[PDB]
This record gives C-alpha cells, structure tokens and sequence, in this order.
C-alpha cells in the first residue's frame, strides 16, 4: 500500500486537501525515509516536504500522522548536520517538544528520538534545543517512582537524548542545564539495563571532561562509588565510558583524584592494564598516569595495590599508545615520588623497558623517558648509587641508544641526551 | 551521535 | 612530566 512510492506520489498525496491521502502519502515518505541502503533524504528536502511534516505535528486530531510526520523528520534529523539543520529550520524544535506531553507513548518516544538527533549536532543546536525548553519535559517523563514500570526502549531513548544534551564543548553545557538534568542521570546510573547505564556513563564522561569546576558538579553528587562498580561489568560498553568518566575526574584536583582511590578504583587496574581491548589498555594507563602525577600518599596507594608492576607490563608490551602513555606514567611517578618510592619502581625492573622505548621513531615519547633517567638518577644521586645506575643502563644498551640520540633532530633530545652522557657516563 | 529508526 | 594531562592533551 505505502511500500516503494516515489518521491513525486508522495509530494502529490501530501498536497492534496485530504487528510487521509496526506497520511498514507506521510507513511509512505516514513517507509522511503526508513529503508537500510541510501534513503532519499535530500530528494524528501529539495521536494519542500518538511515544513509539510512540522505542521502535521501540531494535527492533535490526527495522532496517525503525528506519529508518521515524527519519524519521517527523525530519519531526516538523523542524516548529515545539513539535514538536521534542515529539520530545524522548518520549526521542527518546538513542534516536537509539545509532542513530549502526548498521551500517546509510540509519539512522545518519536519526539524524544528527534531531540535528541537535533542536540546531538553539537553545541549550538543543543543549547537551541534548552532555549526552547526540552529540559522539563524531558524530565518529567522520567518524573516516576521506579524506572522499571517504563517501557525498556522509552527509557533508553530518554537516556539517550539526555547524554547528547550533556555532550560536546566549545562551549560545554550551560551550568544550570547540568545541575538540572544531573539527579536524573545520577538515578539512570543506578538502574539495572546494560544500555541505559552505558549512557549514563557517556553523559557523565562528557560532563568530567573540561575545567575543575565541571567535575566538582559531578563528583559532589557522589556518583564515583557508583562509576568504580560500573568499571568492574563484565559489558564492555559499560565498562568503556565508565573507564572514561574515572579518567577525566582523576585530571581534577588532588581531592578529586582521592574520591576515586577511596572507592577502590585501584583494585580493577589489574584487569584494566590488561585487558584485551587495547583502547582500555590505553585509556586505564592514561588514568593511571594522572594518578601518578598526585600526592606521594597517592603514588603509594599505587605501590601498596601491587600497580606498579602492571605498568612495567604494559611499557614493556602493548600497543605504542599505551607504552606512550606507560611512559607519561613513569615520568610523573618519578617526578613527584618519593627516594624509596623511585627506588622501588627500578627494583621491579623499570630500566631494560625504559630503555627499549628509546629506539621509537615518536620525539614525545624520547623527552618523556629521558626525563625519567634524569628524575631517577637524582634519587640514586641522593643515596651515591648514580654508579649502579650507570651499569644497569649499561647492560640492557641503554648507553648505545643515550649515546646515539646526542645526534637527534631535536633540540631537547639533544641537550637532555648530552647532558646525561656527560653526568654519569664519561 | 546521531540515530536512525528502520 | 609533573602534570595531570587531559582526554585531549593525551589524544
């Protein structure tokens, strides 16, 4: 019936002056607008049909073609950041946050999918999306004593949509936006679907991932417990986003960075530095590296979670990005820790990895371990053990590859490679 | 992240 | 080097 229509039957159907032939015409647009291999969307759009379908969301009288109208704008507002503008310029903003408040479920989800494509775009829709009041409404359909009455796909469509509003930057979330949606998506973290809590987490690692302040919003409503417990699920899209979110709260403050050691985040790091998706890998020794960068009591928290040998581990096989980020985490160890500390980090064979990593073809990560040796033969200059340094060095061809990088292209590589040759090697 | 519905 | 480095600073 509204299988395979052209773009032409439809735009005929929709201008007519009968409501049912517009409807089947709107369904059949749905159904073209719906189909897996290369929808014509721009066909629908130069055809002049969307400010067609933004009217017949206001048709209260016809909930049919408010619903066929909604998806059909949905499968355009999710295409290219042209056709979402598209959507939007035809006034579709407001129309579908009056479709919130529908007593008609399978409309007010359509409505929900649609916001969230449109604040999804980036930041200037999104705060569009606020202007024009989406928040509440969003919020109340939430407004429930207990999430498991909802429909499973309403309430991870909500989810969803509420992630893309706490998503991007330049500029980031308005702060009142934040601290309205945030008891919310503190509730969605402690509900029991995989998906709901997947994107709880990513809408808590957009809203970690700036200045200071933004983390303190999130850390101050006690969250982190629940994002340590989240980082020990066996699904890996939880697992991710709430590695994520961990990660951007350790680059706080040092009190920040302690609410994550006191809820036991460091008892998962085993699995974490070798897990068998290298992203986690890499983003859990970068994570591992700011928490290196802290306090000595919180570098020996490091120490005393038996860590540090998991970071020889991954410095010594990994992928490059995580041996990159290894690197970072040593460096900073060795810049804050403690003599017993440092001494401690070569005992459990820090040097022959070390050493290896200086034969990369990435100037970074040569600046980074070179200034690791210096930090570390500053500590056995502090106990006159810069000799037995030396022949550690010595032995694994640490000297050969010092010794040959006195020859580098670069200009720091140079002057810190020079510097140690001639300290505690001629 | 934007999303289709088939 | 000393320095929490952020999502960005390090990729």
């Amino acid at each position: 019936g509204t299988v395979n229509w052209s773009v032409e039957d439809i735009v005929k159907g929709i201008n007519s002056n009968n409501l049912e032939s517009q409807l089947q015409a709107t369904q059949a647009a749905r159904k073209l607008l719906s189909r897996e291999k290369q929808p014509p969307i721009d066909n629908i759009i130069r055809a002049g049909l969307i400010p067609k379908f933004v009217s017949f969301l206001g048709k209260t009288d016809c909930s049919p073609i408010q619903f066929e109208s909604a998806w059909a704008l949905t499968n355009i507002a999710s295409g290219t950041s042209e056709q979402t503008k598209a959507v939007v310029d035809g006034g579709a903003i407001p129309a579908f946050i009056s479709l919130l408040a529908s007593p008609h479920a399978h409309i007010s989800e359509q409505a929900v999918w649609a916001l969230g494509n449109i604040a999804g775009d980036g930041s200037a829709f999104r705060d569009l999306v606020i202007k024009h009041g989406a928040i509440d409404p969003l919020l109340a359909l939430l407004a429930v004593p207990d999430l498991s009455t909802l429909a499973c796909g309403y309430l991870r469509n909500l989810t969803w949509t509420l992630s893309n509003l706490c998503r991007n930057k330049n500029p980031a979330p308005p702060l009142d936006a934040v601290e309205q949606i945030l008891p919310t998506l503190v509730r969605l973290l402690h509900h029991n679907d995989p998906e709901v809590l997947a994107d709880s987490c990513w809408a808590i690692s957009y809203l970690t991932d700036g200045p200071n302040e933004r983390i303190e919003m999130v850390v101050k409503k006690g969250v982190v417990p629940q994002l340590v417990k989240l980082l020990g699920a066996t699904e890996l899209p939880i697992v991710t986003p709430a590695l994520r979110a961990i990660g951007n709260i350790v680059t706080g403050t040092d009190e920040q960075t302690q609410k994550v050691i006191d809820a036991g985040a460091l008892a998962v790091f085993p699995s974490l530095l070798t897990n068998p998706k290298t992203n986690i890998q890499k983003e859990a020794t970068w994570t591992m590296s700011n928490i290196t960068a802290g306090r000595q009591d919180q570098i020996q928290q490091v120490v005393n979670h038996g860590l540090v040998p998991f970071l020889v581990g991954v410095l010594s096989k990994a992928d490059f990005k995580t041996q990159k980020e290894a690197a970072w985490a040593i460096t900073n160890y060795t810049s804050g820790g403690t003599v017993e500390q440092i001494v401690y980090l070569v005992h459990c064979g820090i040097i022959e990895p070390l050493m290896n990593l200086l034969s990369a073809k990435d100037t970074k990560i040569i600046q980074v371990i070179l200034d690791a040796i210096s930090n570390i033969f500053q500590a056995a200059e502090k106990l006159g053990e810069t000799e037995k340094l030396s022949i550690m060095i010595e032995e694994c061809g640490g000297l050969d590859k010092i010794e040959a990088l006195q020859r580098h292209e670069n200009e720091s590589v140079y002057k810190a490679s020079l510097n140690l040759i001639e300290k505690y090697f001629s | 992240r934007k999303r289709k519905w088939s």
